[PDB]
Parts: structure tokens; C-alpha cells; sequence
RNA sequence: CUCGA
DNA sequence: GCATCCGTGAGTCGAGG
DNA sequence: CGTGTCAGAGTGTCACGGATGC
């Protein structure tokens, strides 16, 4: 299973953080599983629906 | 159907939310190292899913066959493997660090072997460097050289006499 | 191996450049054998 | 998922990570932050100038960033993590060779998983503990309490070969101990020249 | 660990 | 928009455990 | 090998800056 270099998670400023624009804490939460994030929405089929 | 697969993982899930977080504590204090409690955890309730008899019964306690479960893992990890090695960490103090001798003995018999290698026939020398220095047997060297099986075993007989000339008249200790 | 090299360049090693470097795949968690001193088949000291 | 799974995609842990990088639009997202960094309000602007230094960077480069999430882990040659010996008939081992152990036990474990059908929950549990060991393996201590070893002791990951003054460079490359020298105590010496 | 400049 | 908190740094050499 | 009460860690630095967060 991919994981993730600690010195790009942790490390300050989080270098994840700023490239996806995501917040230190909730790339915290993502990584070692304490919340699901959304990789992607059909969001042409929701309208249709 | 596919709702009976989903409700054996929200099954696992219920046993978690009781009894992981207080296994953990258990292994902690056998084992000493949170990173290794964490492993006793997923190895036991690992068994627990692999039992359907201990999943079984909610009126017999489920709880207890975990820690005895967590036991027999700590005394079996507590064996042989363990016994040896546990011991040290070359990072932790206390452990002598390894050292390798200096090479000033064998520089100079090499300075030396070099010194009487030239003083050698051309014969002589590309054979006992074909014997010693690349380590091919008798016959090798005959296929290589194209010369006959006792002549290579002549020539090494008297180039090594000849080297023991050379190295006792500059005074080599035998 | 002479000492006139002009850039030292680092970079982000690809797991595809770190399967590039690597001799083999380390499986099993042994070590050694603590009797004949020799390092256990796919180990961490797998010759 | 139970309702609406046939419209969104989601996931845990770092695999969604690596598909969010993958999902990226390099040259959209640099773009985007230029727009705000030409003509923004400090407070935030400067919030927006520093991401650019680091999407410009992968843009011009030519490397992905998806090398930050790891397929595989590289393990360094046994020689720099040696394993000694004692006169007391035991071993002795780098701490490095503990880390490379934990990694190597929890994945083959998330192997043994997968093959078995476990359930979602032992899974996802087992993924978060590799990842708390590639990270003890590069920088334990880095995030939350260290891997203590035997005595409370924190082991010594990868990084903490190259900090400070015991680290790589400093103890090893900055200065060195030599050959053909010594020491011994000094005295006064009035007979002696200057020189 | 304890000490020397 | 700001108080909080995290991570960084904190002399060199030598002798014995 | 099989496993069915529960028993459970270290704690006297600090200055300083900037990303982190209600």
C-alpha cells in the first residue's frame, strides 16, 4: 500500500499541504485514517440525476 | 446477499470500539514498546475474525480470550529470536564500535612480493601469477599458456624456490 | 576516480529509481542465524 | 457509498493522496496563483505567494511530485547499519535494522490481509501502522511520541544520521580524526627559539 | 555515567 | 484577522565506564 | 500448539520565529 515521505507530511511548512492546498491537520487526518477525502465527483451525472 | 457481506465488517468494527484500545494497554505493559502493542492487537483480533466460535457467544465473556490470546503471542515472540538478539543496539551506548587493522603488513610483503616477481623469467612470473594472484588450477594454466600439465607444475616447483632466494638474501623472516 | 567533478545534483528518488538501485527485494523480517552466523535467504543481510 | 457511489470516488489513508496527485493540473494550479499574486490583498497574498514556490518548482523541473508517496522504500547496504557480535555470546544491532524489521513485519502482514478478504477495518487499521513505520524509518519522533526501544530509549532513524553536531556531517565530514598525530601534556620551555 | 584544559 | 504552538538552536578536545 | 476474570508509561531548559489554527 503507497505511503508517504514524512519529510514532506510533517515536516514545516507541509510541503503536501501547499501543493494541494489542503490543511496540515486534515492532511493529518487523511493520511493515517481518521477521515475519507473525495478523489473525484461525476458531477455532470449528479445534475442528470 | 451483499448487505450479509457488510454486516460481518460492521461486526469487526463493534469489537474494535470496545476491546482494541483496552488490549492495547495490556500488550504495552508485557511488551514494553507501544509499536509492538500495536502489532499484538491486529495479530489478535486478526485470530478473532478467524474464530467464529469466540464470535459466537456474547453471553460468554469475548474479552478474556483476547488477553490469553495477547499472551501466548508475547511468550512466543519471547522466545528464541528474541532470546539472542534483543539484546543491543549499536546506536544505544555501551556497545564497542567495530574497528579494522591497518594494512601496513601486507603493503609491504606486497612491496616485497613485487620487489622479487621482477626479478622472475617471463615464464615464471606470468605462472605463479596465474596460480596465486587469479587462483586457476594446474590444468588452467597449461589450457591458457599452451604448454604441457607438468610443465606448469615444474615451473611453479622452481619460480616459488626462486622467490625464497630472493626474499632470504634481503633477510625475509621465514 | 579523479576529483574535478563540478555539480553534486540531488532529487526526488522515484520508486521506480529506488526498484533502478535495488539488488532484490528484502521479504522476510530475519536477520541471521545466531548459530552458523549466516545471514537467512531474503533477510535483511541476504547475501 | 451506500447511496450515491455510482456518482463520487473517494479513499483513505495515503493511496488517495497519490491519486489526488495524480488528478492535478500542474500548469492550471501555478496559473491560478499567479492570478491572485498579481493583484491581491496582503493578508491574503503572502498565503498565496509561498504555495507558488513550491508548485513553480515541480512545474519547471520535470519531476513529479508524486515521489512523495512511496511504492517502495529503498534499505540501506547492511555494512552502514552492522550487526556486532558481543563477548557474552549475544548480538548487537543498529536501531536502523529494528526500524527496517517493523516495516518489513507490518507489510507482510497487510499482505497475509489482502489475500484473506480481512475486513475494511483490519485493513485500514494495518495501512496507518505502515505508515507511523516508514516514518519511524526516516525521521522517528518526527510526528507524535517517538519508537522507544529497550529503556525508553528512542531509536535512530535514517535523518538522524545527517543532524547536529553527532550527525554525518559535522561528526564525520567537517572534521575528521587523523593519521601521524598525538598528544601528550605541554611544558615551558625557556631554551627554545620562537620558532 | 565520571573527570581533565 | 491574530493568539497559539511547533520546531529549531544552544563551545571544542581528552581520559575511564 | 490452544487460547474465554482481569493486571494498564515519562514529567526542573528556553529564546525565537512562523506556520498553524478558533
Amino acid at each position: 500500500a503507497p505511503v508517504t515521505h514524512i519529510w514532506y507530511f510533517k515536516g514545516v511548512p507541509s510541503r503536501l499541504g501547499y501543493l494541494l492546498d489542503l490543511a496540515p491537520k486534515d492532511l493529518e487526518k487523511i493520511i493515517y485514517f481518521a477521515a475519507y477525502v473525495i478523489t473525484s465527483v461525476d458531477e455532470e451525472m449528479r445534475h442528470n440525476e | 446477499v451483499s448487505g450479509a457481506a457488510a454486516a460481518e465488517a460492521a461486526l469487526m468494527r463493534a469489537l474494535y470500539d470496545e476491546h482494541a484500545a483496552v488490549l492495547w494497554r495490556y500488550a504495552l505493559r508485557l511488551t514494553g514498546d507501544a509499536a509492538q502493542a500495536e502489532d499484538v492487537v491486529q495479530e489478535t483480533l486478526l485470530r478473532a475474525w478467524q474464530h467464529p466460535e469466540v464470535i459466537g457467544d456474547t453471553a460468554r465473556p469475548a474479552r478474556a480470550w483476547l488477553f490469553t490470546v495477547a499472551r501466548n503471542m508475547i511468550i512466543d515472540e519471547r522466545r528464541s529470536a528474541r532470546f539472542r538478539n534483543v539484546v543491543g543496539s549499536t546506536d544505544q551506548s555501551g556497545t564497542p564500535e567495530q574497528s579494522t587493522p591497518d594494512e601496513v603488513n601486507a603493503a609491504l610483503d606486497r612491496l616485497l612480493i613485487a620487489d622479487a616477481l621482477a626479478q622472475l623469467s617471463a615464464e615464471h612470473r606470468a605462472v605463479i601469477q596465474r596460480s596465486y594472484y587469479r587462483g586457476w588450477s594446474t590444468a588452467q594454466i597449461a589450457t591458457d599458456l599452451g604448454i604441457a600439465e607438468g610443465t606448469v607444475k615444474s615451473r611453479l616447483h622452481y619460480a616459488v624456490r626462486a622467490l625464497r632466494l630472493t626474499l632470504q638474501e634481503l633477510g625475509v623472516t621465514r | 576516480d579523479v576529483n574535478f567533478f563540478d555539480e553534486l545534483r540531488i532529487g526526488l528518488a522515484t520508486a521506480e529509481d529506488i526498484r533502478q538501485w535495488s539488488y532484490g527485494e528484502v521479504k522476510k523480517p530475519e536477520t541471521i542465524n545466531y548459530r552458523t552466523l549466516k545471514p537467512e535467504k531474503d533477510g535483511l543481510f541476504c547475501e | 457509498v451506500d447511496r450515491y457511489g455510482e456518482y463520487f470516488t473517494g479513499a483513505m489513508g495515503a493511496e488517495s493522496i497519490q491519486k489526488l496527485i495524480e488528478n492535478f493540473d500542474i500548469d492550471a494550479e501555478a496559473e491560478s496563483l499567479r492570478d491572485v499574486i498579481r493583484n491581491g490583498k496582503g493578508q491574503k497574498k503572502l498565503r498565496a505567494l509561498k504555495r507558488l514556490k513550491v508548485v513553480a518548482a515541480f512545474q519547471q523541473s520535470g519531476n513529479s511530485p508524486m515521489g512523495m508517496v512511496l511504492d517502495a522504500v529503498p534499505v540501506i547496504p547492511p555494512e552502514l547499519r552492522p550487526m556486532v557480535q558481543l563477548d557474552g555470546g549475544r548480538f548487537a544491532t543498529s536501531d536502523l535494522n529494528d526500524l527496517y524489521r517493523r516495516v518489513i513485519n507490518r507489510n507482510n502482514r497487510l499482505k497475509r490481509l489482502i489475500d484473506l478478504g480481512a475486513p475494511e477495518i483490519i485493513v485500514n487499521n494495518e495501512k496507518r501502522m505502515l505508515q507511523e513505520s516508514v516514518d519511524a524509518l526516516f525521521d522517528n519522533g518526527r510526528r507524535g511520541r517517538p519508537v522507544t526501544g529497550p529503556g525508553n530509549r528512542p531509536l535512530k532513524s535514517l535523518s538522524d544520521l545527517l543532524k547536529g553536531k553527532q550527525g554525518r556531517f559535522r561528526q564525520n565530514l567537517l572534521g575528521k580524526r587523523v593519521d601521524y598525530s598525538g598528544r601528550s601534556v605541554i611544558v615551558v620551555g625557556p631554551q627554545l627559539k620562537l620558532h
